[PDB]
């Protein structure tokens, strides 16, 4: 939940090992909270660099 | 509002059906939530959940909201109506029928800023006439009058029958949905810090 | 950098933004039109269909360009007014918020021309056809309203 | 229902505007929204922005506290509980007619 969007890298770090976490349990389906929070950050998923 | 059949209006349900018609055409499921709340200007009254004082439950919106009393059966029919107009143009294309029941509980002062913080809604005079009808008794003396405080023994058999009848609401309302239309899936939605941390000893046994 | 191209004033990136107490939504029906059923409760309930230059409803990747220039460009289209003499248009430059008053314009036959009617207070001046071109559904002939 | 039909844009300048649209690929989430939020856009947008990010299989949606539902206001004497919620015009035209 992202709500006064200055907060937004701190709260998505968060969510990535939320989702981090529920992957590793096993749930089938995961849904971010909302179309307007992620359409208003910018959220894209993406392989991190290696390096 | 109890006459009419249909409860939602004309822009939202086209907007709806052409919704549906674009998840229908790429491959996809749809859930539908419908909440207690109902904006507090347009609310009947007698619906409205009341405070310990005659002031009415409230949330923290610029727009304020007020919240159906479980116990009540028209609001439960209008809420039920609303799922079953969404679930039938879902049901004209050739889509899978699944709806949520959402938000059910009775309502606390935590969320509210002033007037009436920390302030339970339990007391209404058609949920405490159902108290005095059945099971006997009377609704106790010196009224809680806030959430954080200590609760004296011959409360705890009121909240009790307050949590029985919230489950008993939730209940109704899928018995209603689904016998209207066959194949529905209803489902719920916990969310998990106050189910394992309340609040307080009289939310968790009050809500839950 | 920008690798698709989008016509102005497109049907789909219409937006409706109105006061409380009322409802309405927006619903395209074709390749030039769109409808915005509504429904009304009070006097001061005040409607607007905006096209903004600016996207912000957009996530980053689908974002469409910026110009504020709109120099030798004309738009003409059908509409249902209550009050057809009295339609108006609010367009918003940065320094201030102006008003402009739209006026219904008659098909001349014998000159082929879009002549305006309203002659006595309107603007004076006469387009050629080929300005409106209709190829979709046309309003029906109940919902208008009948002006001169 | 206002109708907006056969827009047709004609003249000499910049008609058209450039755009971004950059697909990726799929991953395992699925998108949900609320009504109060979308209410503003076309049913179009929504749908294939989100589909053209890659969200899947599910769609969860919350119909808001505000819009669903009909309405009517209305004028409530304090004396009395009587509500007033029509409208009249009282006018006396009389028609002058001759030479």
């Amino acid at each position: 939940f992202v709500l006064l969007p200055e907060d937004a890298k701190k709260i998505w770090a968060d969510v990535d090992k939320a989702w981090g976490l529920a992957l590793e349990a096993g749930i089938p389906h995961i849904y971010p909270w909302s179309y307007t929070q992620v359409m208003r950050d910018g959220v894209i998923y993406a392989v991190p660099k290696v390096c | 509002p109890v006459s009419e059949p249909e409860p939602i209006n004309m822009p939202t349900m086209e907007f709806y059906k052409r919704f549906l018609s674009l998840l229908h055409e790429r491959d996809m499921k749809f859930v539908n939530s419908v909440a207690y709340e109902i904006l507090n200007f347009f609310m009947p009254d007698e619906w409205k959940q009341l405070n310990w004082k005659g002031d009415p439950a409230l949330s923290g919106w610029y727009p304020p909201s007020s919240f159906i009393q479980p116990t009540n059966k028209d609001a439960l029919d209008f809420v039920s109506k609303a799922q079953c107009q969404i679930l039938k143009e879902c049901q004209n294309l050739g889509m899978e029928l699944y709806f949520q029941i959402g938000e059910p509980w009775w309502w606390d002062g935590s969320y509210n800023t002033g007037e009436g913080k920390n302030a339970p809604c339990i007391y209404d005079p058609k949920t405490m006439a159902l108290y005095k009808e059945e099971t006997g008794n009377d609704v106790p003396t010196p009224w809680i009058k806030d959430i954080f405080a200590p609760v004296e023994e011959h409360q705890w058999p009121y909240v009790d029958w307050l949590c029985t009848k919230l489950g008993q609401s939730t209940n109704y309302i899928r018995d209603y949905v689904k016998g209207k239309f066959p194949d529905a899936q209803a489902t719920l939605l916990f969310f998990t810090p106050q189910i394992m941390s309340p609040a307080s000893e009289l939310t968790g046994r009050l809500n839950f | 950098t920008y690798n698709t191209k989008l016509n102005r004033f497109d049907p789909e990136y219409w937006v409706v933004d109105y006061n409380a107490l009322m409802v309405a939504t927006i619903i395209p029906y074709g390749s030039k039109s769109f409808k915005v059923p509504c429904q009304w409760r009070t006097n001061k309930d005040f409607l607007g269909v905006r096209w903004m230059t600016e996207d912000t409803f957009d996530h980053h990747l689908y974002r469409y360009e910026t110009d504020p220039n709109y120099l030798g460009l004309i738009l003409a289209f059908r509409h249902n007014p209550d009050e057809p003499d009295k339609f108006t248009v609010t367009i918003q430059t940065p320094e201030k918020a102006y008003t402009y008053r739209l006026a219904p314009y008659g098909f001349n036959n014998k000159t082929r021309r879009w002549e305006c009617l309203d002659t006595k207070y309107g603007t004076k001046r006469t387009y050629q056809a080929d300005i409106f071109v209709a190829t979709d559904e046309d309003i029906p002939e109940s919902e208008m309203t009948e002006v001169y | 229902v206002k109708w907006f039909t056969n827009l047709t844009v004609s003249g000499s300048g910049r008609k058209q505007l450039g755009q971004r649209k950059y697909p990726q690929v799929v991953m395992g989430m699925g998108m949900t929204s609320g009504f109060d939020d979308g209410y503003n856009l076309t049913p179009e947008r929504q749908v294939k922005m989100a589909y053209g990010l890659g969200y899947r299989d599910w769609w969860t949606t919350y119909i808001g506290m505000s819009h669903y539902w009909k309405g009517l206001t209305a004028f409530q004497d304090k004396e009395t509980g009587e509500l007033i919620t029509e409208q009249t015009v009282l006018d006396y035209p009389i028609l002058f007619a001759g030479e």
